[PDB]
């Protein structure tokens, strides 16, 4: 499922 | 524990009467088990300390009932209106969760609905899944009377 | 010739382990489990017809 | 030529009467063996005539030692006396051959049989167990074996409570628990009375 | 889907992705070798059959 | 390897009543009938279930020959939940306790031992496990404990005696059911050290055939044991 | 469940390190008939061949085949029942002796196979570590036995 | 009936002490109750020799329990003074263990005594 | 009990799981059995090892005796 | 003589089912067992197509008191997930960092 999700607003 | 106090040794099971502790069918079952048991005999010195332990069980159970009644008296004097609606046990749990009666008073009714289901609530919120709808109030008497989807309502 | 046959025998001893399980002294130390894993659906028994 | 069967239970002695004698030459045939397994067929061969439960746990252990040594207990002598007719010679099927001589000495009029035909019948009785008693109170055979097994085993080993050290283990587990709870509850008494 | 992850969550997700790439490379390398031995094996059977 | 606080994944085995604990290493596991203690110092695994703390025990193949059989891939094990098992040669609770785990509360295990010193610890274990019935008696004379045993679904014989075949047959005739299971642990050295193990194993299979036991499969227990095998057979009372 | 039978621990690659004197020999039906034709004694012919004590074995299937041969082969049945010849019980339905012998050697790698059947010999040769005995010429001959 | 049982006779004791001495020279002997206990746990013991005159006898009675669980033969000899002398050490020995080795030079001697101990048991 | 004490001895028995278990262990295993609560506690370590060996023998006399006495524990 | 006889005339072996929408920690643990072959260069396993079982449990090992030194983990080293312990191992991370790099240049 990690491939399904995408990370945004990173610091 | 009471069975230990009434009869200390399996030998006594023949004459000792367990009527006040157990129903008829159960009390005869222990009598049959006593003679055909696989256990070993114990000394009076061993018996005395096991009796002492058993006496602590009944005393603690007795006081536990006292504390339950004491809390009921407290709940009917500190939050009488709440107890009439939800009850003493669930009402007391609600106050303890917030930490104070005022802290619970300043909470919206929505939070009081799901007060005891934070783990499911925040898991559901972060994973785009349906949220809980009873929380700690599920154990209120009125919610029990409801059935099906009416429990949520 | 003696050195050649020595290397040949020890080479064959390595290959025998691949062909079949060989006793190697048993357990040494705490039992750490099956290092290569356990296969649930495979049987190695010789079945009588 | 078998007419009565002796089966020993943990609960007591059971005596049966063989209504139909299964074929002896054809004993090894598959169909007759299948009859032993099938409950419905088995009832046609034998029928329970008497059952004498042991008075208590002590009697069961005493007869277990006697049955182990191939001896006739006073309870076994009584049950056979009431069942076996005086009578040429009544035939009794017994599982153990060593028991035959002892029965013969007490009862000269009974000749004991322990051949494979008898063993098949004894085997069938063990298979159906309480189902063959027609509801007569035999307790439960599984629980009776459990208590008797410990009694029989410990008697030979001569186990004594003096060796027991489980009391020490329980006492230590209770002592430190008491110390924790004595400390725990005592702090609450300070808290409760701390307000006042 | 767009999501927002903390530092610890990001480390766990990065660690998994590293492992799968290593596993994928190792699995393929074993496949290619055994595939080659099949090719070498076949070229020898053609001599046996012929 | 499987250190103290490590976390593992417990999944069911092909055989009922047996589990596999996955991880960096795989462990054969059986559910603990008496949680909170180990009988011979084995490692235990705790799982939280809705929450009750269920416990598991590790089955060491180098200590239990039946466990060495499961490692080697035995096709059929008649020991299963809710079955009566007659265990011959039950020195102590090292392997019987695990058999008691598999059969479960509904099952019962008849443990037969001859020597008194191993017998005493068998009695002490049997109390913790209500489904174990200890019988301190010589298995060469099944008539002595006939009252204490009913019919059994399977017979497991670990007696390391030259005349073990006779002991197996006598107990199977008295107590084993028709079409019942027979599982024998054979040590070549105990029976005949003069000949090779293979000759011994073939000889034992012949004696089982003579005693109306049909062998189903055979397996050697390497690398856990040397010159050992497990023979699994079915008892055909009528004939072979 | 998949089954892959384990390779016997009695085999060091193609060498059977279990078969050692005294030997155990499985007798085929034709072996006795050919032995009578060549005037070769079963026990002594084997001892001369291997220079060791040999323990001949006859299974139920082979005994069944000998009885079915008929009165012509009365001598073979009498020799087969010599007390020195031990008997092996069978727990399988078919009486076909060729499959019975092949299955026994697959199960245990401790037997020599004594036969002259071309079909049976070919099958045994594919099984590793199985010495094969036959009667040829004037006496017996053993093929796959390193100790000779 | 006595706790130390079986006790080897005069003829059997000398053969046991003979094998013990040869094993000592070949580094196939484990001396002392503690070292004997470890061999039983590792399953590397042919058989265990114990001294029946140990004072008290109870400090070596765990070994028969371990032996009978593991099916390892064991036997008692009358004297620990004699056992220690045969072991090759300068002090009395109450227990000793012959280590398993199928490639030893004294294999036949060990199995000979091992058989008689099994007959004794 | 005489060698180390009633409470300390009782804790050691519980750690082994039983008195029979304690007697079966080797002296090295007994020492690490009470090495998490410091039951027996460079020269300090030698006394701990020495006391562990004697504790192992004391357990054997108690377990394998029908009516154990304190005579040997005293001299030990 | 008085007789009333005349007067008498007139399941234990079931594992928990994993919950749907299972935690990410469990999925990351299940992946590690599936791909355990790649974790250590020196460890190799029998070829197995391991599928996620229908029912399973996550358990914590308990060592015997005698295994305090041999087979025990320190409390600080223990982690709730198999993955978190693996990250702690310094040798493992060094191998992964090196091995992860080489695949990248080749790609
Ligand atoms: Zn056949």
């Amino acid at each position: 499922e990690d491939e399904d999700e995408e990370e945004v607003l990173a610091m | 524990a009471r069975i230990i106090l009434t009869m200390g040794i399996r030998s006594k099971a023949s004459e000792t009467d367990l009527s006040e502790i157990l129903p008829e069918e159960i009390e005869e079952r222990v009598k049959t088990a006593a003679e055909v048991s696989m256990g070993t005999e114990i000394t009076q010195t061993d018996l005395d300390n096991i009796n002492a332990l058993a006496e602590q069980i009944v005393e603690f159970a007795a006081y536990r009932e006292q504390l339950s009644n004491y809390l009921s008296a407290r709940m009917k004097a500190i939050a009488p209106n709440l107890t009439q609606l939800v009850g003493e046990l669930v009402g007391a749990r609600l106050i303890a969760h917030s930490g104070s009666l005022i802290s619970l008073a300043k909470s919206p009714a929505s939070t009081i609905q799901i007060l005891g289901a934070e783990k499911a609530l925040f898991r559901a919120l972060k994973t785009k899944h349906d949220t809980p709808k009873y929380g700690l109030l599920y154990h209120a008497s009125l919610v029990g009377q409801a059935t099906g989807k009416n429990k949520g309502k | 010739s003696r050195v050649k046959k020595r290397k040949k025998y020890q080479k064959a001893q390595k290959k025998l382990k691949s062909v079949r399980a060989v006793y190697s002294g048993g357990q040494s130390g705490v039992y750490e489990g099956e290092k290569t894993g356990i296969k649930k659906g495979l049987t190695r028994s010789v079945k009588f017809k | 030529p078998i007419e009565y069967l002796l089966f020993e239970e943990p609960t007591g002695y059971a005596v049966f009467k063989v209504k139909l004698q299964q074929d002896d030459i054809g004993s090894r045939l598959k169909e007759v063996q299948e009859q032993i397994n099938d409950f419905g067929a088995f009832t046609k061969l034998i029928e329970l005539v008497s059952f004498a439960p042991f008075k208590g746990a002590a009697e069961a252990l005493e007869n277990a030692n006697d049955i182990s040594e191939g001896l006739v207990s006073e309870s076994l002598k009584a049950i056979l006396d009431l069942n076996l007719p005086k009578a040429k010679n009544i035939t009794l099927a017994i599982s153990d051959k060593n028991l035959g001589p002892s029965i013969k000495e007490e009862f000269p009029y009974v000749d004991c049989i322990s051949n494979e035909l008898a063993q098949d019948l004894i085997r069938g009785v063990r298979l159906h167990g309480e189902k063959l008693f027609k509801g007569l109170q035999s307790g439960d055979l599984e629980r009776a074996q459990l208590g008797l097994g410990h009694a029989y085993s410990r008697a030979k080993v001569k186990f004594s409570v003096q060796k027991n050290d489980n009391h020490i283990i329980q006492a230590i587990a209770l002592l430190d628990q008491l110390d924790k709870d004595i400390n725990t509850f005592a702090m609450r008494v300070k808290e409760w009375y701390g307000w006042h | 889907r767009a999501v927002v992850l903390g530092g610890d969550e990001k480390k766990a997700r990065s660690f998994i992705q590293k492992v799968l790439t290593i596993s994928k490379a190792k699995d393929s390398k074993r496949k290619e070798q055994k595939a080659s031995q099949r090719k070498e094996r076949l070229k020898k059977l053609a001599k046996m059959e012929e | 390897g499987a250190r103290g606080g490590a976390k593992v994944v417990i999944e069911p085995h092909r055989h009922a009543g047996v589990y596999i604990a996955r991880g960096k290493e795989d462990l054969l596991v059986t559910k603990n009938m008496a949680p909170g203690e180990s009988v011979y110092g084995e490692k235990r695994i705790s799982v939280e279930e809705p929450p009750t703390k269920v416990e598991y025990r590790v089955w060491n193949p180098f200590r239990s020959k039946l466990a060495a059989g499961i490692m080697g891939g035995l096709d059929e094990l008649f020991i299963a939940p809710g079955k009566k098992v007659l265990y011959l040669g039950a020195a102590s609770g090292t392997s019987v306790s695990h058999v008691s785990d598999v059969v479960g509360p509904e099952g019962v295990v008849y443990a037969v031992e001859f020597s008194h010193r191993p017998g005493r610890e068998l009695i002490s274990m049997a109390k913790k496990r209500p489904n174990i019935i200890p019988i301190i008696e010589d298995a060469r004379h099944p008539q002595k404990y006939r009252m204490l045993i009913g019919m059994v679904d399977c017979v497991f014989a670990d007696v390391a005696q030259p005349d073990q075949a006779r002991i197996i047959a006598l107990n199977s005739h008295m107590f084993l059911k028709d079409q019942g299971g027979v599982v024998i642990s054979i040590k070549a050295n105990c029976i005949d050290s003069t000949v090779d193990a293979e000759t011994v194993f073939a000889r034992e299979v012949q004696k089982l055939r003579e005693e109306r036991i049909k062998p189903l499969e055979q397996l050697t227990l390497e690398p856990y044991e040397r010159d050992h095998c497990i023979v699994v057979g079915r008892y055909m009372r009528s004939g072979l | 469940t998949r089954n892959i039978p384990q390779v016997s621990s009695a085999l060091f690659f193609q060498y059977n390190q279990a078969i050692k004197p005294p030997y155990q020999v499985l007798i085929d039906t034709n072996f006795i008939n050919f032995s009578i034709q060549k005037k070769v004694d079963i026990v002594r012919g084997m001892m001369d061949c291997l220079l060791a004590k040999c323990n001949p074995l006859i299974t139920d299937c082979v005994m069944a085949e000998l009885e079915k041969l008929g009165p012509k082969y009365r001598i073979a049945l009498k020799l087969a029942r010599d007390p020195r010849i031990k008997r092996l019980s069978c727990s399988h339905k078919g009486t076909y002796a060729d499959d019975c012998l092949v299955h026994r050697v697959l199960q245990h790698k401790c037997y020599i196979v004594a036969t002259n059947d071309a079909g049976l010999k070919q099958r045994i040769r594919k099984i590793p570590g199985i010495p094969l005995m036959s009667v040829g010429g004037h006496a017996y001959v053993i093929e796959k036995l390193p100790d000779v | 009936n006595p706790k130390a049982f079986p006790l080897a006779d005069a003829a059997l004791t000398q053969q046991i002490l003979d094998v013990v001495q040869q094993a000592a020279n070949l580094r196939q002997l484990k001396k002392g109750a503690n070292e004997a206990t470890k061999t039983l746990n590792r399953g590397i013991s042919e058989f265990i020799i114990m001294a029946a005159d140990c004072e008290p006898i109870e400090i070596l009675l765990h070994l028969p329990l371990l032996c009978e669980d593991k099916n390892v033969p064991y036997v008692f000899v009358p004297s620990r003074v004699a056992l220690g002398r045969a072991c090759g050490v300068s002090r009395p020995v109450i227990a000793a263990s012959i280590t398993t080795n199928d490639a030893s030079a004294i294999k036949t001697q060990i199995y000979a005594v091992k058989d008689k101990i099994e007959t004794l048991l | 009990s005489e060698l180390i004490g009633e409470v300390i001895g009782a804790r050691l028995i519980s750690h082994a799981g039983s008195l029979t278990n304690l007697s079966k262990q080797a002296a090295s295993t007994v020492q690490i059995l009470g090495a998490e609560k410091a039951l027996f506690r460079k020269n300090k370590g030698r006394i701990s090892r020495y006391l562990a060996n004697k504790c192992s023998m004391a357990s054997r006399i108690d377990n394998y005796s029908e009516e154990p006495s304190n005579v040997f524990g005293s001299v030990l | 003589l008085e007789t009333g006889f005349d007067a008498l005339a007139n399941d234990w072996f079931t594992l928990p089912k994993p919950d749907d929408n299972m935690r990410r920690e469990v999925q990351r643990d299940l992946l590690l067992i599936k791909h355990r072959a790649a974790l250590d260069p020196k460890r190799h396993y029998k070829k197995q197509r391991w599928e996620v079982p229908e029912r399973f449990a996550i358990g914590t090992i308990i060592e015997d008191k005698s295994e305090f030194y041999s087979s025990r983990m320190n409390r600080k080293e223990r982690k709730s997930t198999i993955l978190e312990t693996l990250m702690g191992d310094e040798a493992s991370n060094k191998y992964f960092k090196r091995k992860y790099n080489e695949i990248q240049e080749k790609s």
